[PDB]
């Protein structure tokens, strides 16, 4: 219950400045883009409803 | 004894269905986009359009997940948000395919008993607005900071609870009872 | 905590329901967001009524 | 309370003769009648309790029209007024 | 006649006076 | 013949005018009843709520310890 009172989403953490960051964060946007994040999600969560 | 048993059971059961149609109601559409229709528009009848505005990332995303989809939504909308609106309003348009933002917003504010698909939650490739600025620039420090430190207040909450809103709320039949009542004399 | 693991070069990417915020993207950096969530109320509940 | 109940009633309104009407106004046949009368019941049950809900079935400045300008509304007030000048400090 | 006249009169008498009790004794 | 007259009513000359009227108030009153149960059916939110802005010894509003939460609610003047 009760409305979501900080709307930030998660994110996958690296050491500041590494050279990955451009790497990794264009790989997932990409990734949520496509259909693997939705996939992945529905397979993992959101499956049950009693 | 039987008889009284009788006449207090039904009227439990008339109070009890009243209760169970008072507190009832609630609108529900097609799945979306993970439905075969939305992936196979050609059927027995086929929608009648995709209001896919082009030259946006509603656009790109479409033509890049479902290339047949794509070349299918070419009876699109051009001019703008708004004629596409009327135009589903009036009865033209079948479905809507657009940014979740803009067509919440639009949902929230117009009136009329238009409202957005059960894929609010269920949202497809929600990646979120941004502040787009020069490559490489030294602004990105600062900005991803600032606008952040804005995010874990109430500053941008309070400003969207401010702009954006309207009420609507975007969450009663008969003729069951006629099926029921077919069922029974069946 | 696990930060120090990241910090202090025990590991090299932090994978995990990490949540944005202010002081974190300060010491280290982050990557687009790939699930959006908010913070929400989990209360016992019993719904029926004999 | 005219005519505001009978929106379908209507139209799924389409010695037996006598029975059927004294029973929708209350071997095997007269389980058929039993059942039929039971049936009766039941819909004028569900008919009442229609009508129970269809008769079951406005705010401050936080009223988003009263917060985002719209044409369907003419909020007006007293020119000059104290209501003016509150109204003129705040910024939205 | 009369008597589903009466049967819908006392159907409406129990609804409206449901309608009346559900918003009572305050 | 009354004693079984009033309880087949209660489950179903002045002396008639009298039965009638017995019959009518009682079903009035299982109308009633029906209605009063019906009613009697049908008869917790987010951080707004006062106890989550009053502290209060009733609830134990806890949270994960050096989580996010906790920064969140370290910063927040309330
Ligand atoms: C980030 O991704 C880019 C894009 O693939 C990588 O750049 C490539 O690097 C390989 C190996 O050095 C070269 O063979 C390619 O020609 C490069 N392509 C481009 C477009 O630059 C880069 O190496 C990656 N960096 C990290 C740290 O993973
Ligand atoms: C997307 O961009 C193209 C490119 O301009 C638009 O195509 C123009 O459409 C207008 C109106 O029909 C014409 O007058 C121009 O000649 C077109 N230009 C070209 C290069 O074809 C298109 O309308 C845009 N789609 C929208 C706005 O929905």
């Amino acid at each position: 219950t009760g409305e979501l009172f900080f709307r930030s989403g998660f994110g996958i953490g690296m050491r500041k400045d590494s050279p990955w960051k451009q790497n990794v964060s264009l790989s997932i946007l990409k990734s949520h883009e496509n259909g693997f994040m939705e996939d992945l999600d529905k397979t993992w969560v959101r499956y049950q409803e009693c | 004894v039987f008889a009284f048993f009788a006449v207090i059971f039904l009227a439990s059961y008339t109070a009890n269905l009243a209760a169970f149609m008072i507190q009832e109601e609630y609108v529900d559409t097609v799945s979306g986009l993970s439905d075969r229709k939305f992936q196979r528009p050609q059927e027995q009848y086929p929608p009648l359009k995709f209001g896919t505005v082009p030259n946006g990332s509603t656009e790109k995303n479409i033509r890049s997940n479902y290339p047949d989809m794509h070349s299918y939504m070419v009876r699109y909308n051009q001019p703008r948000v708004e004629e596409a609106l009327t135009q589903l309003k009036a009865g033209k348009l079948d479905a809507f395919i657009y940014d979740a933002a803009v067509l919440n917003y639009m949902a929230r504010k117009d009136e009329g008993c238009k409202l957005v698909t059960i894929g609010s939650g269920k949202v497809f490739a929600t990646t979120g607005y941004g502040i787009a600025l020069h490559k490489g620039s030294r602004w990105k420090r600062p900005i991803d900071l600032a606008l952040l430190q804005f995010l874990g207040d109430d500053e941008i909450e309070m400003l969207e609870r401010l702009w954006l809103s309207g009420i609507c709320h975007n969450d009663m039949s008969s003729k069951l009872d006629i099926d029921n009542m077919a069922g029974v004399f069946y | 905590g696990m930060m120090g693991e990241l910090l202090s070069g025990q590991a090299d990417m932090i994978v995990a329901p990490l949540t944005i915020n202010n002081e974190r993207a300060q010491y280290i950096e982050f990557s687009k967001p790939f699930k959006y969530q908010g913070l929400t109320i989990l209360v016992k509940k019993e719904i029926p009524r004999s | 309370t005219l005519d505001s109940f009978m929106q379908p009633f209507q139209s799924t309104l389409w010695l037996t003769l006598s029975s059927a009407m004294w029973f929708s106004w209350g071997f095997s046949a007269r389980i058929l009648g039993m059942v039929w009368a039971g049936f009766a019941m039941i819909i004028v049950a569900s008919y009442t309790a229609n009508l129970a809900a269809f008769l079951v079935l406005i705010t401050g400045i936080n009223d988003p029209r009263l917060r985002n300008p719209s044409d369907k509304f003419i909020y007006a007030t007293v020119k000059q007024s104290s209501v003016d000048i509150y109204f003129r400090r705040q910024v939205c």
